């Protein structure tokens, strides 16, 4: 649903 | 290392708007540029939130939920601070290459939205808010709303929120005032935190309208488009529990 936000939270910075 | 210094070190970098000053001004141009910049501010807000001690311990769903509710509270407050540090103003320092001045405020429909942002910088100025107090307050704004049924990690959230409420208290004691004024300042600062809910509600009225009315040709980036798409139904179904310090 909220693809971009989930990606940004799940990925390593 | 103190909890406040950990919030200080993760302060996001100043982003530029990419606004070509040689071409004349217009409301549509400025509003479009600010939406595009807003998406980049929000992408940096995810990176910011993830580095806040305790935030990454909440359920992934709660992390998404908190950023989705607070997005406008975080951006209005951070802008208010940035504009207050470049005061006496009367100006909104969105980016170093795009400052909304008195002449830019005269542009059609510009003031109506800018005035809610100007209220924030005017309040931080009136109350002479410090850097430490500001940092504590901005983190508390990320934790200012929850869903109607609550969060998956509600107990842990309430524990994290209480921790940052106490952090704000430490920044108030540092101003070297007697306990009567220490109670007064906390009452004053948490009243500004409570009043952010209204600032956001006022800003979101025009923001939701520009997003939904496709005939206005006002573009939003994927990041902002995604937040608005998620938030509109939640405000419609009353799925929001706004936390208040004063009743
Ligand atoms: C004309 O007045 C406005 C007011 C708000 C907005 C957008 O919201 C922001 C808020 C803050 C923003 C940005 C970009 N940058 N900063 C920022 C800058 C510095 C800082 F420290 C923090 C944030 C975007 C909003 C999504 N769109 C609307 O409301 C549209 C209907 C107009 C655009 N124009």
């Amino acid at each position: 649903e909220n693809a971009l936000l989930r990606y940004l939270l799940d990925k390593d910075d | 290392p103190t909890l406040v210094s950990l919030l200080e070190v993760i302060e996001p970098e100043v982003l530029y708007a990419g606004y070509d000053s040689s071409v004349p001004d217009s409301t549509w141009r400025i509003m479009t540029t600010l939406n595009m910049l807003g998406g980049r501010q929000m992408i940096a807000a995810v990176k910011w939130a993830k580095a806040i001690p305790g935030f990454r311990n909440l359920h992934l769903d709660d992390q998404m939920t908190l950023l989705q509710y607070s997005w406008m509270s975080l951006m209005a407050f951070a802008l208010g601070w940035r504009s207050y540090r470049q005061s006496s103003a009367n100006l909104l320092c969105f980016a170093p290459d795009l400052i909304i001045n008195e002449q830019r405020m005269t542009l059609p429909d510009m003031y109506d939205q800018c005035k809610h942002m100007l209220y924030v910088s005017s309040e931080l100025h009136r109350l002479q808010v410090s850097y430490e107090e500001y940092l504590c307050m901005k983190t508390l704004l990320l934790l200012s709303s929850v869903p109607k049924d609550g969060l998956k990690s509600q107990e842990l959230f309430d524990e994290i929120r209480m921790t940052y409420i106490k952090e704000l208290g430490k920044a108030i004691v540092k101003r070297e005032g007697n306990s009567s004024q220490n109670w007064q300042r906390f009452y004053q600062l948490t009243k500004l935190l409570d009043s952010m809910h209204e600032v956001v509600e006022n800003l979101l009225n025009y923001c939701f309208q520009t997003f939904l009315d496709k005939t206005m040709s006002i573009e939003f980036p994927e990041m902002l488009a995604e937040i608005i798409t998620n938030q509109i139904p939640k405000y419609s179904n009353g799925n929001i529990k706004k936390l208040l310090f004063h009743q």
